[PDB]
RNA sequence: GGGGACUCGUGAGAGACUGCCGGGGUCAACUCGGAGGAAGGUGGGGAUGACGUCAAGUCAUCAUGCCCCUUAUGUCCAGGGCUUCACACAUGCUACAAUGGCCGGUACAAAGGGCUGCGAUGCCGCGAGGUUAAGCGAAUCCUUAAAAGCCGGUCUCAGUUCGGAUCGGGGUCUGCAACUCGACCCCGUGAAGUCGGAGUCGCUAGUAAUCGCAGAUCAGCAACGCUGCGGUGAAUACGUUCC
């Protein structure tokens, strides 16, 4: 069976479909420069591949929905580090020691009534 | 409000653009909803005494 | 380089150099500058004599302009008092003309502040 | 009515009584209580008494007011000064 | 084929599966086939109202209303199940549709 | 707060300069979220200091900020009927932290055309010992050398 | 066509309890730190307001004891008024620009609304809009192009290509009707404002800051309000001396 993985940040989800390569990171039809245009979130798509050291193979190709930029650059994130530990189950120690397996939970806290935004008041004004 | 005001909202006004909607139960002129025909006050007493389905009280 | 009576200031953009005479803003001289062949980047100390020829025919012919724009705004405001309409009961005053509000603001029909 | 695709707006209660008046050639002053009305090409020379809250206000429709509303000759509020 | 498609709108859980899962079971006795109950999207309306009668701007209740959706798209044509829909002990607060 | 500390958040290694010190610069200049503006900046004003140098300018930039890292700062205190400034000793991650607010905030107020050029400026005048954010240290420290006398209220 | 792999929708479940390990503590409650884990000590957030205080607010949601009006304080309608304006305060918005304006190209959302409706596509109009009409009681069709962002070009520190108030002209739509008193568009005009005195407010993480989108009310709208939604995304917290 093919390596189906998937991992999500604030609203993206990714599906990672982690191939044996040369490494080409063909996102939705469209190269990595040409889709995360930052050098800053480029670091993190490969950050998993730098710790195992296997930058030079693997390409992957996932496909890209809901949130940012940047949210769907950190959920294509976690969906690389779930990936490598279906083809090597021995890495796991190594990945969870830098914080990839983590989904890492924060989302956008509601706006409360009475208040202008989550926690933002209005003006005091004792008189 | 005034009974003479809330039999007049009921019936067929002159220039029809002159009509508008009063609260069912009461006949309160302000903030009477569309979907319930109820101003925001009755809307409180029926939706916790149950008596119109669907609605509860929501928390996310 | 007098083109009007208005005189325009040299080292400008031609696009912006038009919009400092009182009746052509952005939008006439995107216009000006497309009946008369000059293009927009052309800056106004290189503006031939034989082209600002082809702009003192176009805007006199099409346009208005200072003087006769500027009388007829101050004659439309004085035909609105001789018939005392609502607008001249309030051009007369200072208040504003729009229906604005006037209870916390109206700063610029009227002065400033006079705190009694 | 402010568009133009259904033309001008006068009142139907007041077209009839200039037209009634226009034929027989009479200048009688017209007491209307219709601020909205428009002045057309076929109020000048005539006068009405328009109400404007608690009395009616004669206007004379000379020429030159033939494109306003009726009841912008007739101010409803009274304002002298604070002193 | 895609000929009898139901469209059941409730507002509660537990009675609009209790009413397909067991009561729209009642056709498959008779040699037909199913494709299961299928879960839609679910509706959520949102109201804010004050909860004083005068002056609390701040003070607020907020009350939804869910409506779940369901499908069951049975697909092999009978004539005598034709009236095997119509004859169901439905609850008040489900509505059914005949697509 | 009441409850002793709390932890401080770690920065991730720049991606173009192999040092945690660009990227605690460029969020003293980030503004409303910009960080991809605040690193055109940034960037941008390193490329144009190697230009008038030659030297890499995460090299240049930490000469930059030993010169106007303070050693004394000036916290004030209230005493009894007149109130007066007490010299306690910088920690090492607030020296860091001082000092890149003083290039950030003297080069808004500074004399050119564009924040990549005035920024790169007041680098190049602090790797030297000659900007306006090195004279703040030399007025940090005089008014912390003028105060020895209440050394001995340190709360 | 078809597929049950992946996602999503939504039903029933598992999962976190100091359960495990080490140090401190009456072997106590507990506490500091490790291993596993998606998450660790209440995981983040909401709903939830004890006995009572302020004779706190509402007789104008409704209900009501007394007192009062009954050819008027009841009631119908047309106009006007709640929109005034020497001023004073409060809450917001747009700003004073180069971390920006304008022009062109180009990516990435969530949550919602639709039959008294949503108006695709095609055509006409500089534009707001007009007209024809396919589809859809909606995970199907429409609202729907998210905007900040990224690339390139121009402006060069000027009361300016910043600012968009005011005023003149010409328009559109809704409605019996736009004068008093509606939004929107176009052309022209281009005021104050160059970062704010004493004082004072909000915020500890997906927070502040900033950028848009949807709803309820609603023919239309003075929506910059309210209640929600997601995008980008900080800096600090030594400490309890002082307020
Ligand atoms: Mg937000
Ligand atoms: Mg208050
Ligand atoms: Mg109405
Ligand atoms: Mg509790
Ligand atoms: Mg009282
Ligand atoms: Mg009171
Ligand atoms: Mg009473
Ligand atoms: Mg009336
Ligand atoms: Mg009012
Ligand atoms: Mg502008
Ligand atoms: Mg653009
Ligand atoms: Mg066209
Ligand atoms: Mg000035
Ligand atoms: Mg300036
Ligand atoms: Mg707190
Ligand atoms: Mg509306
Ligand atoms: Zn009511």
């Amino acid at each position: 069976r093919p390596i189906q993985t998937v991992g999500r940040r604030k609203e993206a989800v990714v599906r990672v479909r982690l191939v044996p390569g040369t490494g080409k990171f063909d996102l939705n039809g469209r190269s990595l420069e040409d889709y995360f245009p930052n050098k800053v979130h480029q670091q993190l798509i490969k950050a998993p591949l730098v710790t195992v050291d296997r930058v030079e193979s693997f390409d992957i190709f996932a496909h890209l929905g809901g949130g940012g930029p940047s949210g769907q650059a950190g959920a294509l994130r976690l969906g690389i580090a779930r990936a490598l530990i279906l083809v090597s189950p021995e890495d796991r120690p190594a990945l969870k020691k830098a914080g990839f397996l983590t989904r890492d939970p924060r989302a956008t806290e509601r706006k409360k009534y009475g208040l202008k935004k989550a926690r933002k008041a209005p003006q005091y004004s004792k008189r | 409000a005034k009974k003479a005001l809330v039999n007049k909202a009921a019936g067929k006004p002159r220039f029809a653009v002159r009509a508008y909607t009063r609260c069912s139960k009461c006949g309160r002129p302000r903030a009477v909803y569309r979907k319930f025909g109820l101003c925001r006050i009755c809307l409180r007493e029926m939706a916790h005494a149950g008596e119109l389905p669907g609605v509860q009280k929501s928390s996310w | 380089a007098r083109l009007v009576g208005v005189d325009l200031p040299r080292d400008k953009r031609m696009e912006v150099a038009l919009t400092y005479i009182f009746g052509i803003g952005r939008t006439r001289s995107n216009e000006i500058l497309a009946a008369t062949g000059i293009d927009r980047d052309l800056r106004t100390r290189d503006l031939t004599e034989e082209q600002l020829i082809h702009l003192r025919d176009y805007i006199e012919a099409n346009l208005k302009v200072e003087g006769d724009l500027r009388r007829e705004v101050q004659a439309d405001i004085r035909r609105k008092i001789e018939i005392g309409c609502y607008q001249g009961l309030r051009h007369r005053r200072g208040m504003p003309v729009r229906g604005q509000r006037t209870k916390t603001n109206a700063r610029t029909r009227k002065g400033p502040k006079r705190t009694i | 009515p402010r568009s133009l695709k259904k033309g001008p707006f006068v009142d139907e209660h007041l077209l009839k009584k200039v037209d009634v008046q226009n034929e027989k050639n009479t200048k009688q002053v017209i007491k209307t209580w219709s601020r909205r009305s428009t002045i057309i090409p076929d109020f000048i020379g005539h006068t009405f008494a328009v109400h404007d809250g608690r009395k009616h206000v004669p206007v004379f429709v000379t020429e030159s007011m033939v494109g306003h509303k009726l009841g912008e000759f007739a101010p409803t509020r009274t304002f002298k000064g604070h002193i | 084929g895609q000929k009898i498609r139901i469209r059941l709108k409730a507002y509660d859980h537990e009675a609009i599966d209790a009413s397909a899962r067991k009561i729209v079971e009642t056709v498959v006795r008779t040699g037909a086939s199913v494709v299961g109950p299928v879960p839609l999207p679910t509706e959520k309306n949102v109201y804010c109202v004050i909860r004083s009668p005068h002056k609390y701007k701040d003070s607020r209740e907020h009350f939804e209303m869910r409506t779940h959706k369901r499908l069951i798209d049975i697909i092999d044509p009978t004539p005598k199940t034709v009236d095997a829909l119509m004859r169901i002990d439905l609850p008040a607060s489900v509505d059914v549709n005949i697509q | 707060p009441r409850k002793g500390p709390a932890p401080k958040r770690p920065l991730v290694n720049d991606p173009v300069y192999g040092s945690q010190l660009v990227t605690q610069l460029v969020n003293k200049v980030l503004l409303k979220g910009k960080k991809s503006l605040a690193e055109r900046i940034v960037y941008g004003a390193l490329e144009q200091a190697r230009d008038k140098t030659g030297t890499d300018p995460v090299i240049t930039l930490k000469r930059a900020l030993d010169n106007v890292k303070p050693a004394l700062e000036v916290r004030s205190r209230r005493v009894g009927g007149a109130t007066y400034q007490v010299p306690v000793e910088v920690r090492p991650d607030r020296s860091t932290t001082l000092a890149l607010r003083w290039l950030v905030g003297y080069s808004r107020q500074r004399r050119e055309k564009t924040m990549i050029e005035r920024l790169a400026n007041e680098i190049l005048d602090a790797s030297n010992g000659l900007g306006a954010s090195v004279k703040r240290r030399e007025d940090t420290h005089k008014m912390a050398e003028a105060n020895r006398a209440f050394a001995h209220y340190r709360w």
